[PDB]
């Protein structure tokens, strides 16, 4: 019936799309996620949102979701939609491999997903997914990459981005400490830790409020490895030391 | 293959041999032909072994669902009805022949099921390629209201007669005894043949 | 008390309290007919009694019945909207026949009740249709347990009872039956018809004539669902 | 609020009543029927001198003996033009003869009003069209000129004008026309009225003109002949 | 016959905490050889291989669909598959086409991921799984390798003696088949090693 | 299935959904294109480059075929869908008729799609405007322009987006057969036509040229940088 | 029958084919093209039933061109061979299966030359030389005798000439002319034709 | 034939108030409690009948799904029944394909996918129920929880229904990681006892356990002994 319809897919008197404008503000309040590209690999570093003592850490991660032998992602927004999107990405990668007998490139994966995100804004009467993604990967043609999608369905390659909460100030401080071409993985980790330390309202990090993954090429093979609590603690100690020494 | 079941005083006894062939050559020497359907219902199979496996697995899944949904023991009549309805729906193209048997709240039952979907309830029955050899022994020695040990003796002798007179059977004898309380499975029950030293 | 926001009182969507107002209105629709039923189960018998108030004397009252037969050993009594109840009785008959056709034996009372209840739960969720405004009560003999008495409702809730009562006077007609399950197993013998008639009369003050009720019966001695004659009803009434 | 199909207290079909108002915002066209053929003429209404004028096609050819001139939503008119072409070719294929202007106007008018939003078709229209048409041609009875509306009502005319200045264009066409014209005086007067009512200056690149006559095919005027005619006037 | 149109021969044997699988290399059409490096054994897991024989197009298709499904499974669950689970999945895949089936007979050989207990099995064209404890064969010289394995097999063998036996069986089996040969490759799946070898055979 | 009339008429015969789509396309970054003697050129403005992107992934100038290219304004997510459908159409035409498409053929295809999304049930209109250029087998350059309504024209030179209201007045007065004689003349014309709308100063512009040879060549930042100095 | 051949060298993939287009006892054409270029470095050769060849080959070519136009780089020979096998196998059990025998030659910026064989059942191989047709039986043993893994292009054309001469002497069909071209680093290069006037 | 438009939409602040309202519905059910011990899990509910007329034996709140999984709920019973039926079907399909019993995590993922589908389709409302799943596979006990939106977690001790805040506030203190299953039952019962407003009885509550041998709900004769202490 027409009385109960909410008209999710129409234009506004100024050319806007209100449901997408509201899903973006939904994504505005999620947990902070950040990525950084370097000479020898990429890295993700999210923030743990559920810190209750009575929880269980059975999973190898909370917001990583290895998608393929060469890629991985991270989400912000609604977990329920995130699960659907992750299943779809895995299916797309396997269909590509079945047709060509080679792994898929990262831009083709991101494109095939953003088409699905866009088809939810033009017809159907449904509502759109309230999820933003970051991707990392490695392929034959361009090597280490790092992308980002949004609810509307448009993406873009970056070198150091950030979504979630306080991502504005995160990117603002990222612009002044990133130097193109000279960054190694260790300086990347240092900058990531020192950005996460500020853009989180808490007094100081805890090595369990964070979650860190990297990506490298070793012996003609891609390795995607989530860092461990002790490693993270050591990194935090290193950050604590040098910062303290300066002043 | 030779399968044979009997109805004694307080339950059922089924049996089979353990040789699978492919043409004229022995493929397996321990092929198992007595399948689980429910904690009180079992089944034997002859014919296209892939069809037997598929059909019995599907029926076992359906019966587990039905029992979970009602909350009580399932029934041999329900299993028989499901099987025959499927087999008739497929017009004989699924080539399985079955010796379903169990014990429910009503007592011991024993059915025969054929590839086209026709059924028949009986007190004893045989199937396979040595079915005539086992049926001769059954006709010659079956007595109503028998006891457990003699039922086991009779069914093992029928299976042995099928094994020694049929080129497509041999190598071992399984037995499965179902009563109102127990559920006894005897996989290496008899070993009439031993390889030369 | 419970605020509203949007289309809450027009379709089956959650209120700011999670209340589903459009389902609280079918309960009020139940009280529109103006009748009352009472079912009591005994040690070897289940009994149904139903008010029979015809408006005036031009109707052929041999057709105004609230008692129905589902299978040979299952009987039912409706309360609420008449055409709704007819559609529900047709659905129950079809379910009961399909069960026998599929599985080879006769459907139990609780299985039939659960089927009707999940059929109604769907009307509680989709927005294009409305819930049926009627209640249902079932009786029968289970070969394993014995007598059974079950009741559904427009929300999809299908508990089981020792002695029920549905209709306009539900609260007090159950407050009466509350006092009598204290001892003697609520007179667990074939004369629970006395208890049913007494409970129906206590809060209505009618002292019914030999033809303003209907009664139905199943027994362990004869399992089929029988509808007692006027003379039989009169004898019980006369004894009272 | 309402649906697309909804009568009014006068039984008027709101959406059709609006699609009709969508025509008083187009550029004027004019057709005229003679005993020697028909002529069509339409203003081009150039916007800025950077737009190519040879890219405004408002007078198309349906077949070797029928032409059409439109006004309204030029984006909408194209499906109608395509379907008319296809129908004429089907008629040739099946009966080995040419269709008739009456039959083409009638078949095109049957697409109007075929809209709705429930149990209509797999892919169906959601609103009425917003184009008025003008057919011309010759057949086994002679030159004919028809007119079509978004409501689906088609008439037969001898001098019709559609557009945003028609209430003023017909007030002159009714005085100019007579049953004893020749196509040449027809062309002259059809140009004089255009010049009368337009906002710009009637020169040889902001107008269009075509003619069908019993002898020849559908033929469009050239920037040579057109210029000569304008200068001659 | 259709399953005798490209030839082929696969074989698996079980030892004491070790498995072994072997195949031939010839790829040809009815009576003419084309290449001699055809792959018929696929690494489904860390210590879990599958060998396919029959029509070569269906060998390739079934291998590719199986890799599809196994990748999806190991991404969704979070661990590696077991030999028993893989056999059921392959049987389901083959039975989905009960009418109009693939012409291929697979063979599985692996090690239990936590007890390191061997496993061998073979399936028929329609998906009938038979698990054994000594050896399985499949191909055009099935009877020849039956005759070889029954005589040469022993229980509780070392990897060395297992390799010797499976190689000595495959050689003499394919030396009497017209549409098999051109060399043999042998994989030895131990607990912490996977040794591969190529034997010298006849090329006629 | 969703079957509702999203875009419908209004009093005074307006289509509010199409008018809103155009109000949206009036907010993109400016694009400019001209038609040369033996060359065709386009040019798009970059609002901000953000010092951290990879420009290889945010290009607003694609290539539909060997001889056709386009550039848009509006919504990138809709532009991508339109572009891929146009690519599939070019391949189908090549397959069936054994000849590369004309520019007007692909312009008609795109405009037909855009119009179909204004009269179907359960859809909103596209929110982009395109400029299509290229060469044909004759050797004649073309330049067209579509609208969210499905109407298209052919132009000497045009500008879409914001600031086009002044870019058009500038280009109208300055376009003449003299600034057309050579490629390094027309390119400076386009550059100074874009610069007075770019209020940032310098080059925040992408510029692609397409000649009868070495198709869809894209000028490097350094090369485009040289021309700016020459103008001053 | 039509003729096809391919020879892979250190950095070249020399191929060849014939030019006859017979219909019946007559010859309809004399210079027919059995090579379909699909990319700047990929060639596709076809034989078999009329209609099937061209219908099948043009479909592959349009899909390869579309891939390039979408993604900004070209397919590799391996990807093209696998795409071809897939599309050919998916039609095998459908309502209309093709009857084409193929040969894919290529060259890539990492792995070098590549030569793929594919019969009409969609089984894909990789070889240092191959051939389709009835003349394959006669020319497969000259290549066996004289091929070398490090052969140069000067000698490769020599060997191909020897094969074609053997065909001229010993075949019962009349095949007078053959196309010859090479795919090296610099794309495809048409070469001199070989005629036996 | 059915509506095709969504009934859950975004608000000017990015909220989904239909899901928030389904959660407000869940916050008004009956208390539930789960506690994972070193060798098993425990589910304990409040099965309080309205009056003495109701036959208690007929309806249960603690149900099995397979031979090793069982669950309880809080919220709406008619919705709980639909979820139970679809979970049983999901487990049977998995066993049909793999000839293996499904793991608890895969079960929870599929159930939460269904619950999520009911937040974005046309013409439906979300479920008004949260679940508490139990299981044991590969020598380890599991305990998950599913929300009306489709988001699932993993806990060591949780609490639903009315007075869940104080429930988990009390649950945090006592919980030990070395706790045996028999001594965990006391804490589960005690937690329920804090907010009961009445007198405990063998028919006021339901209790299910899961260890190495499978899932089963305790019988009133055993609940009696456990309540004696």
């Amino acid at each position: 019936s027409r009385r109960y319809d909410s008209r999710t897919t129409i234009f506004s008197p100024e050319g806007r799309l209100y449901q997408v404008e509201y899903a973006m503000e939904a994504i505005g309040h999620a947990g902070t996620c950040l990525g950084i590209l370097a000479n020898d690999g990429v890295l993700l570093a999210a923030e743990r949102r559920n810190i209750h003592k009575l929880l269980d850490e059975v999973f190898f991660s909370e917001k990583i979701y290895k998608l393929n032998e060469d890629m991985a992602c991270s989400v912000a927004g609604i977990t329920s939609d995130a699960n659907v999107l992750t299943n779809e990405l895995r299916l797309i990668a396997q269909r590509y491999l079945l047709q060509y007998q080679e792994p898929i490139p990262c831009e083709q994966l991101v494109t095939a997903l953003c088409d699905i995100k866009q088809a939810y804004t033009q017809f159907g009467g449904k509502r759109p997914f309230g999820v933003s993604l970051l991707y990392i990967g490695w392929d034959k043609h361009y090597g280490f990459q790092l992308y980002q999608s949004d609810p509307s369905g448009n993406y873009g390659g970056w070198k150091a981005t950030c979504i979630g909460n306080n991502s504005a100030a995160a990117v603002s401080m990222l612009k002044q400490d990133y130097k193109e071409g000279e960054m190694t993985l260790k300086s990347a980790l240092a900058l990531a830790v020192k950005v996460l330390n500020k853009t989180m309202d808490v007094s100081k990090l805890s090595a369990e409020k964070v979650e860190i993954a990297t990506l490298t090429r070793e012996n003609g093979k891609t390795v995607i490895r989530v860092l461990k609590q002790k490693e993270v603690e050591q990194l935090i100690k290193k950050h604590e030391e040098e910062e303290a020494k300066a002043e | 293959t030779t399968i044979a079941g009997v109805v004694y005083k307080d339950g059922i006894v089924l049996g089979a041999d353990t040789r699978a062939t492919e043409g004229m050559v022995v493929a397996d020497k321990n092929c198992s032909k007595i399948h689980f359907i429910s904690p009180n219902i079992y089944c034997c199979g002859a014919g296209t072994a892939a069809d037997t496996d598929m059909t019995t697995q599907l029926i076992s899944s359906n019966l587990e669902l039905h029992s979970l949904t009602t909350g009580r023991l399932p029934r041999v009549v329900t299993a028989n009805r499901m099987l025959k309805q499927m087999l008739f729906r497929y017009q004989g193209y699924i080539g399985a022949a079955l010796v379903l048997g169990g014990v429910d709240v009503t007592g011991p039952h024993l059915y025969s099921i054929y590839p086209h979907g026709s059924t028949d309830k009986l007190p004893y029955v045989t199937m396979g390629s040595g079915s005539l050899a086992a049926m001769a022994v059954f006709e010659d020695k079956f007595r109503p209201d028998m006891e457990e040990e003699e039922a086991k003796k009779l069914v093992s002798e029928a299976i042995a007669a099928g094994i020694f007179n049929d080129l497509g059977s041999g190598s071992n004898i399984d037995l499965c005894v179902i009563s109102k309380s127990k559920l006894d499975f005897l996989r290496p029950y008899s070993v009439p043949n031993k390889k030369g030293t | 008390r419970g605020s509203s926001a949007g289309f809450d009182r027009h379709i089956t969507i959650f209120s700011p309290e999670g209340r589903l107002y459009q389902v609280e209105y079918a309960f009020k629709a139940i009280n529109q007919g103006g009748l009352t039923s009472v079912a009591v189960r005994g040690k070897d018998c289940a009994v149904i009694v139903t008010q029979k108030k015809v408006p005036d004397k031009l109707l052929d009252s041999s057709t105004v019945t609230h008692l129905f037969k589902i299978t040979e050993n299952i009987g039912c009594v409706m309360t609420g909207m008449t055409a709704d109840s007819r559609s529900q009785v047709q659905r129950a008959r079809y379910e009961a026949a399909n069960w026998k056709y599929k599985y080879g034996y006769e459907i139990p009372v609780d299985m039939l009740c659960k089927r009707i209840a999940d059929i109604s739960q769907v009307y509680t969720q989709n927005a294009e249709m409305r819930p049926l405004g009627c209640c249902m009560i079932l009786i029968g003999i289970d070969e394993e347990q014995g007598p059974q008495v079950y009741k559904c409702d427009p929300a999809g809730y299908y508990c089981g009872f020792k002695a029920t009562a549905a209709g306009v006077k539900q609260t007090e007609s159950t407050s009466f039956l509350e006092k009598k399950v204290k001892k003697k197993f609520d007179w667990t013998f074939e004369q629970t018809v006395e208890t049913a008639i007494t409970c129906l009369s206590t809060v209505l003050s009618i002292d019914f004539k030999p033809s303003e009720i209907e009664v139905g019966v199943v027994t362990v001695e004869n399992p089929k669902f029988r509808i007692l004659t006027e003379a039989e009803i009169d004898a019980h009434l006369v004894a009272l | 609020d309402r649906g697309v199909n909804t009568f009014s207290p006068e039984g008027r079909l709101f959406q059709v009543e609006y699609a009709i108002e969508g025509h008083k915002l187009g550029s004027t066209a004019i057709g005229i029927q003679t005993s020697e053929g028909v002529c069509l003429a339409v203003e081009k209404r150039i916007t800025s001198p950077l737009m190519e004028p040879s890219s405004i096609e408002k007078i198309v050819e349906i077949d070797a003996h029928i032409g059409c001139a439109m006004s309204g939503l030029i984006a909408d008119a194209k499906t109608l033009i395509d379907k008319a072409r296809v129908e004429t070719q089907n008629h040739w294929f099946t009966y080995n003869e040419t269709m008739t202007v009456e039959s083409v106007t009638q078949a095109v008018s049957n697409l109007a009003l075929q809209f709705g939003e429930e149990d209509a078709d797999p892919g169906a229209m959601s609103r009425p069209f917003g184009v008025a048409l003008l057919f011309g041609g010759v057949d086994e009875k002679g030159p004919q000129l028809f007119h079509m509306d978004p409501s689906g009502t088609f008439v037969q005319c001898d001098a019709r004008a559609i557009g945003s200045a028609s209430e003023g264009a017909q007030s002159s066409l009714q005085e100019v026309y007579h049953k004893s014209t020749t196509l040449k005086e027809a062309i002259k007067s059809s140009l004089i009225i255009l010049k009368q009512v337009m906002e710009e200056k009637l020169n040889a690149t902001n107008i269009e003109l075509a003619t069908v006559q019993p002898g020849q095919n559908f033929h469009m005027f050239t920037k040579e002949e057109l210029e000569e005619v304008i200068k001659d006037i | 016959s259709v399953m005798s149109y490209n030839g082929g021969a696969v074989m698996a044997m079980k030892g004491k905490n070790c498995v072994a699988i072997a195949a031939d290399r010839r790829f040809g059409i009815q009576a003419q050889m084309v290449t001699t490096d055809f792959q018929k054994i696929f690494p489904m897991g860390d210590r879990l291989y599958i060998g396919l024989a029959g029509l070569a197009t269906d060998v390739q298709t079934v291998a590719q669909r199986l890799k599809f499904r196994l990748n999806l499974y190991e991404l969704k669950e979070g661990r590696q598959i077991k030999p028993y689970t893989l056999m059921s999945m392959v049987a389901n895949l083959l039975y989905e086409k009960r009418f109009g089936p693939y012409y291929t007979e697979p063979v599985i050989a692996g090690l239990d991921p936590k007890t390191f207990k061997p496993f061998i099995c073979s399936l028929d064209l329609i998906g009938c799984p038979m698990v054994t404890d000594d050896f399985v064969v499949s191909g055009t010289c099935s009877e020849q390798m039956y005759g070889m394995c029954e005589s040469l097999w022993e229980p509780n063998m070392d990897p060395e003696h297992l390799f010797e036996t499976i190689s000595q069986a495959m050689l003499n089996a394919v030396d009497r088949d017209a549409v098999s040969g051109m060399g043999v490759i042998v994989h030895i799946i131990e607990k912490d090693k996977i040794t591969t070898r190529t034997l010298k055979a006849r090329m006629d | 299935s969703y079957d509702r009339a999203i875009t419908v008429f209004s009093p005074d015969g307006h289509l509010f959904q199409v008018e809103y789509a155009q109000e949206a396309v009036k907010k993109g970054s400016t694009a400019v294109g001209v038609r040369g003697r033996d060359i065709v050129v386009l040019g798009v403005e970059k609002k901000s480059v953000a010092k951290l992107q990879d420009e290889r992934t945010v290009r607003k100038i694609c290539a539909l075929d060997d001889n056709v290219c386009m550039a848009f304004a509006g919504l990138t997510a809709d532009a991508r869908i339109v572009i891929n459908r146009a690519r599939v159409e070019c391949q189908s035409h090549r397959l069936t008729v054994g000849d590369p498409v004309t520019v007007e053929y692909i312009t008609r295809y795109i405009a037909s799609l855009k119009q179909r999304y204004t009269q179907s049930n359960g859809r909103r209109p596209f929110g982009i405007s395109a400029l299509i250029v290229g060469f044909d087998f004759d050797g004649t350059p073309r330049l067209y322009q579509t609208d969210p309504s499905g109407t298209y024209h052919a132009w000497k030179a045009n500008a879409i987006g914001r600031g086009a209201k002044s870019v058009r007045e500038f280009l109208e007065k300055n376009y003449t057969d003299d600034a057309i004689e050579t490629d390094d003349l027309t390119i400076k014309l386009v550059i100074k036509a874009l610069l007075e709308v770019v209020q940032s100063g310098g080059k925040n512009i992408e510029l692609a040229v397409m000649r009868r040879d070495q198709p869809l060549k894209i000028l490097s930042p350094e090369e485009i940088e040289k021309y700016v100095a020459e103008i001053e | 029958m039509e003729y096809l051949i391919g020879i892979q060298g250190p950095d070249y993939v020399l191929v060849a084919s014939d030019r006859v287009a017979a219909s019946n006892i007559v010859q309809m054409k004399d210079d027919h093209d059995k090579m379909f270029k699909m990319s700047e470095k990929i060639l596709l050769l076809c034989v078999g039933e009329a209609g099937d060849t061209v219908q099948f080959a043009e479909y592959i070519q349009k899909n390869v061109q579309l891939y390039k136009m979408r993604n900004g780089y070209e397919l590799s020979p391996t990807a093209a061979a696998n795409f071809t096998r897939r599309n050919l196998a998916d039609c095998l059990r459908s309502r209309t299966p093709y009857h084409v025998n193929l040969l894919l030659a290529g060259y890539d910026e990492h792995e070098g030359p590549a030569l793929y064989y594919m019969d009409y059942l969609a089984a894909l191989a990789k070889a240092p030389f191959a051939a389709h047709g009835y003349g394959a039986f006669l020319t497969l043993s000259i290549l066996d005798r004289y091929y070398t893994p490090t052969i140069s292009r000067e000698r490769a054309v020599e060997l191909l000439r020897k094969c074609l001469e053997e065909l001229q002497k010993r075949f019962i069909l009349n095949l007078p002319t053959f196309s010859v071209r090479v795919i090296d680093k610099d794309g495809i290069h048409n070469l001199e034709n070989i005629t036996f006037t | 034939r059915g509506y095709s438009f969504s009934l859950t939409t975004f608000s000017p602040s990015g909220k989904l108030v239909q899901i928030e309202y389904a959660l407000a519905a869940v916050a008004g059910g009956a208390p539930s409690v789960g506690i994972k011990a070193a060798n098993g899990v425990v589910l304990a509910t409040e099965k309080k009948q309205k009056s003495i007329l109701y036959d208690e034996r007929s309806v249960h709140k603690v149900e099995p799904i397979t031979k090793h999984i069982g669950l309880v709920y809080s919220g709406m019973g008619p919705d709980y029944r639909v979820l139970v039926h679809r979970a049983r079907k999901l487990a049977q399909q998995y066993y049909l394909v793999y000839q293996e019993p499904i793991p608890t995590a895969q079960l929870v993922q599929r159930v939460a996918s269904v619950m999520q589908e009911y937040t974005q389709s046309g013409g439906v409302r979300p479920f008004g129920v949260s679940l508490l799943i139990c299981g044991w596979n590969e020598g380890r006990p599991y305990l998950f929880q599913s929300d009306p939106s489709g988001a699932y977690f993993a806990w060591k001790a949780t609490a639903m229904g009315k007075n869940y805040v104080n429930g988990k506030t009390f649950l945090e203190k006592r919980y030990n990681e070395d706790l045996e299953l028999e001594d965990a039952i006391h804490t589960a019962i005690l937690t329920l006892k804090e907010s009961f407003e009445g007198q405990m009885t063998e028919d006021n509550i339901e209790v299910g356990i899961c260890n190495e041998a499978g899932f089963r709900r305790l019988t009133p004769t055993e609940v009696r002994d456990y309540l004696a202490a």
